[PDB]
């Protein structure tokens, strides 16, 4: 309805439409890298024994 | 037997019930006999600020009792140098410059009226109707109460409240009998009717209006009429709490006596006047007064009693020819035309008549022929012996026309008080009941009815407030404050051993005693602290915590519903459950319900319109 | 008119930011991971049951020791829990019974709170336990808030807007607005100079705390977006909402690389978290189950049956060790 409010639109758009983007190859890489970095140190993933788990007593 | 009061706890819930019906101003708790106790213990005790505004209001009221100008010449000096010049010396009168010339100026003249003061107790009561109150309504002197007026509203009479006696009264439709309220230990008088003996004569009617014209003339506390305390019924009878009068009627002490002299008369009509002053000040014509109806007690002092027969003429005018032959106005006998006070003034001389001469003016030669006493009604020569002042006066009173009649001539009852067979009289000493009486009293079947006979009676019941709290200030009041005092210090000292209150610092809207119902069949109640707040009710038991509670988002519905004969309330949950309540007194109950309603109706629109909150597919 | 060519031009430059994403889908997240292994199924058992709470349990957040926790509940109570051996050490009476959203303070002096009071209330816990500041501002319900530090934290609120307040003056320093519906959650980032919110408006927003402006929106939601969480490093999100699925967005993308969902799944998502390498993501449904997700290849890994009413929050340790569950029926629940 106001014109000032319109102007703040496309400004923001403007924000989101002018930054770099990647390929969703190159995004989906870095995500599939960042799991097998660390997926020793997930006790969710690697269960680790009673002697290190606080809650198996 | 003995008043109980509840418990301090009960302050959360009666608040807040007074609080919805504009009860709890300066005016309404301040014209109150119990709440004027309270609020003066507190302000003379408790508060410093409020001491002399009540003194200063309290030595006024004493004023206004003294009986002579040579008592209130040598008392509006000492009020007014104690706590008007000593003020004023001060600086401290807190009051207008209207307020103290009028009385200054009447006291440099010597004119003191028994209302001198009144331009101060207005104003007094402007010093107390704002801060002073509302530090009243913080205190605990607020919350006793609290505690005091729930028992008044908590109210329910029956015939063992009673310790009935003797009889003292027959009539058509029942009995009256001498008793003792087990409450307080106050003498009554109970009108025990018979609702059998009510509809085989149709009297149906005339029962449920004596009640509601006790209820319009039993305030103010008028010594010439038996009021009403309480009214309450039975499946078989009607009850009324009067003022006990042991001491027999006229008609019989006439027969007794005699016919009495012209001074012993006097007395009778001086206090039967201000009788009828009191009922006619409040739209009431008697219409049946007679010396059957006229009640004397222990010491020979006469009220007006029985007010069957008396309607209210505030709204129309009744037409409707009722009384007692002999005693009845031209106006009253002629049906279809409508008739005022002017009745009671025309049966004031009937009756006086007869208490001299022993028959009514108009039965002649002992007739009982009810034709022809009401012909005569329609001269009445007067004996020789009545004096001329006497004789002035029923001339008055028994005029065949209203135009010219004693008492019906614009002023009222001051029209028979100007009498000049009244000039010896002070009337404030009659009022005062000064005057020595001159008679001590020495010491069918085959009907049935319920159901649609039951609710013409349901708005019998009743409690006159002012009536109950004068008859609890003259008795226990004293007593039980001081009992509950030392009972209630002693759970606080002693709590000190077990040890923070759960309802503060929070949003809690309101907490108190309630009994929610375990297993029915073993009359299982849980006796449990509520809490209830915008979403949820808790509860618990002593020196724990709540353990449970109840959303207002479970609640479906609130109804009220009838347990063995106790109001209970039912909540029905949404998992197809059930969640019955007992209060330990009404207005308890008509909070929760209006409070429980409220809130689980706030609460569901409210989280209907939260995302995260609402219920979803 | 100039308010036309403003509706046209913002809908010349959404069409501008959906052909650039686009031209970025050279691949699938799904078919580049279609070489590693699978998780295989994963058997989680519940460890601890935390009972104190008297009515639905709405909000929890773990403590930076992997030990503490503090819940919110109907009840008008916050509940810190002693997860090891489920003492609770502190039980905190609120002085509003709406209460929503709770927060454990990185270095768990404090803790923050609220809900249809329309305030974030920071509760000091060093010896009392006493409100230290009631920060208002907010125009609707306190709907999440997270600590940045002892003196920042970012709120989130019904009123369609995000904020940071400091704490010692109780001033709302910054204001995110942006959003057309309610929003109903947040998530910082691990470097804490960016955080995620998910609203009404079915759209999530990237913001950055010093500039106080949104950088990017991620629609592709059905419905309301109710909960959402960051990737364990920063550069992605996931986020759950009553359409019935959860989604994966990436930031440097810009754009949704997966969506976790199954025709035999119907009702809404509550709650979502990541485990410690961001593997697995865990979501709270409205079904009264926890679903373990395989983050990278879209398979359904688990289930977390054990509550019996909606489940309404959870949350992953710092040291991935266990997941906490918050439920309807009152009771939270350690599963490991
Ligand atoms: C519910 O309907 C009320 C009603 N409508 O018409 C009627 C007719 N009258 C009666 O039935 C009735 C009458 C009496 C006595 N008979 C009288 O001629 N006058 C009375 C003063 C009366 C009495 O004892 N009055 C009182 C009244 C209050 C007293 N306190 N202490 C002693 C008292 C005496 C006695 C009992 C009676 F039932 N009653």
């Amino acid at each position: 309805a106001s014109i000032a409010q319109a102007r703040k639109l496309v400004e923001q758009l403007k924000m989101e439409a002018n930054i770099d983007r990647i390929k969703v190859s190159k995004a989906a890489a870095d995500l599939m890298a960042y799991c097998e970095a660390h997926a020793k140190e997930d006790p969710l993933l690697t269960p680790v024994p009673a002697s290190e788990n606080p809650f198996r007593e | 037997k003995k008043i109980l009061l509840p418990e301090p706890s009960i302050r959360s819930v009666m608040q807040k019930y007074l609080e919805d019906r504009g009860e709890v101003t300066f005016e309404k708790i301040f014209s109150q006999k119990l709440g004027y106790l309270l609020f003066r213990d507190f302000c003379l005790n408790h508060l410093e600020e409020a001491r002399p505004l009540v003194e200063f209001y309290e030595e006024i009221k004493k004023y206004e009792k003294l009986e002579t100008e040579e008592e209130r010449v040598a008392r509006s000096r000492e009020i007014f140098d104690s706590y008007i010049m000593k003020e004023l010396l001060a600086c401290s009168h807190p009051f207008s410059k209207s307020a103290t010339e009028h009385v200054q100026g009447h006291l440099g003249k010597k004119q003191v009226p028994p209302d001198l003061f009144q331009p101060y107790i207005e104003e007094i009561c402007q010093n107390l109707r704002g801060d002073v109150f509302q530090k009243f309504i913080e205190s605990d002197k607020f919350t006793r109460f609290c505690q005091w007026k729930n028992v008044e509203l908590n109210i329910h009479l029956t015939m063992n409240d009673f310790s009935v006696h003797r009889i003292i009264g027959r009539g058509g439709f029942g009995e009256v009998y001498g008793c003792r309220k087990a409450d307080t230990g106050k003498m009554y008088a109970m009108k025990c009717l018979d609702k059998k003996r009510i509809k085989m004569k149709q009297g149906e009617t005339l029962a449920l209006n004596e009640r509601i014209m006790l209820s319009l003339v039993s305030t103010g506390d008028c010594p010439f009429i038996v009021c009403m305390s309480y009214a309450f019924h039975t499946p078989d009878k009607l009850s009324f709490i009067l003022d006990l009068m042991n001491g027999g009627d006229l008609h019989y002490h006439l027969s007794q006596h005699g016919v009495f002299s012209e001074a012993d008369m006097r007395f009778y009509a001086a206090e039967i006047i201000l009788g009828l002053e009191h009922m006619h000040n409040r739209f009431v014509v008697y219409r049946d007064l007679k010396p059957a109806n006229i009640l004397l007690d222990e010491h020979g002092h006469v009220r007006i009693s029985d007010l069957g027969l008396a309607c209210d003429f505030s709204k129309k005018k009744p037409h409707a020819s009722v009384g007692t032959h002999g005693y009845m106005a031209p106006e009253v006998l002629q049906k279809g035309v409508a008739y005022d006070s002017s009745a009671d003034w025309f049966s004031l001389g009937c009756m006086l008549f007869k208490l001299l001469r022993g028959h009514s003016p108009f039965r002649q030669h002992k007739t009982k022929d009810k034709h022809e006493i009401d012909r005569m009604t329609l001269a009445v020569e007067l004996p020789d012996s009545f004096s001329p002042e006497l004789r002035s006066l029923l001339e008055g009173l028994l005029q065949r026309d209203v135009n010219r009649r004693l008492g019906c001539l614009g002023r009222g009852a001051q029209e028979v008080k100007e009498s000049p067979f009244f000039r010896s009289l002070d009337w404030q000493m009659v009022f005062l009941q000064k005057y020595p009486p001159p008679l001590i009293p020495p010491r069918t079947k085959g009907i049935k009815l319920l159901d649609s006979d039951q609710e013409l009676y349901r708005n019998f019941p009743l409690t006159i407030s002012e009536r109950w709290q004068q008859e609890v200030a003259e008795t226990v009041f004293d007593t039980i404050n001081a009992e509950t005092d030392r009972l209630e210090a002693r759970k606080k000292a002693k709590n000190k051993q077990l040890g923070e209150d759960y309802a503060l610092g929070k949003d809690c809207i309101m907490h108190g005693y309630m009994s929610k119902m375990g297993n029915p069949f073993l009359t299982q109640w849980q006796r449990r602290y509520f809490y209830l707040f915008p979403n949820r009710l808790e509860w618990r038991g002593e020196g724990e915590a709540p353990q449970s509670l109840l959303t207002m988002e479970e609640i479906q519905s609130v109804e009220e519903t009838q347990i063995k004969e106790r109001k209970c309330l039912l909540l029905k949950i949404r998992g197809g459950k059930q969640f019955i309540l007992q209060c330990d007194s009404d207005p308890e109950l008509v909070q929760w319900k209006k409070e429980l309603r409220d809130a689980y109706r706030e609460a569901q629109q409210l989280v209907q319109r939260v995302p995260k909150m609402k219920n979803k597919p | 008119s100039e308010l036309d060519q403003l509706r046209q031009e913002a809908e010349q430059l959404k069409n501008q930011i959906r052909d650039a994403r686009k031209a970025c889908a050279d691949a699938t997240l799904s078919q580049i991971t279609n070489n590693i292994d699978p998780v295989g199924r994963i058997q989680m058992r519940t460890r601890r049951t935390l009972r104190g709470h008297l009515a639905k349990i709405y909000a929890m957040h773990w403590g930076t020791d992997s030990r503490l926790l503090v819940s919110a509940s109907q009840d008008g109570k916050l509940i810190i829990w002693d997860s090891y051996t489920t003492n609770k050490v502190h039980a905190i009476p609120l002085r509003s019974s709406w209460v929503m959203t709770c927060a454990y303070a990185p270095s768990g002096n404090y803790v923050a709170c609220g809900g249809l009071d329309n305030i974030c209330s920071i509760y000091n816990l060093k010896g009392n336990v006493r409100v230290s500041r009631e920060l208002a501002g907010h125009t609707g319900y306190l709907s999440c808030c997270r600590f940045l530090d002892d003196n920042q934290i970012v709120t989130s609120s019904g009123d369609t807007t995000c904020a940071l307040w400091d704490i010692e003056t109780g001033q709302q320093t910054t204001t995110f607005t942006g959003h057309t519906g309610d929003v109903m959650s947040l998530s910082l980032a691990p470097d804490t100079r960016l955080f995620v919110s998910g609203a009404c408006d079915a759209s999530a927003k990237l913001w950055d705390v010093r500039e106080g402006m949104c950088r990017q929106t991620f629609t592709g939601h059905e419905s309301d977006i109710n909960a959402i969480c960051f990737f364990p490093n920063g550069n992605a999100f996931a986020t759950g909402s009553d359409d019935a699925t959860c989604r994966l967005f990436d930031l440097r993308a810009d754009q949704e690389l997966m969506t976790y969902s199954h025709d035999n799944i119907i009702c809404g998502i509550t709650s979502v978290s990541f485990s410690k390498s961001g593997r697995l993501l865990l979501a709270g449904y409205d079904d009264f189950n926890c679903n373990v997700w395989d983050a990278l290849k879209a398979d359904r890994a688990g289930v977390l049956a054990g509550h019996d009413n909606r489940v309404s929050c959870l949350g992953v340790t710092d040291d991935g060790m266990a997941v906490a569950t918050g439920s309807w029926d009152s009771f939270l629940k350690i599963w490991n």
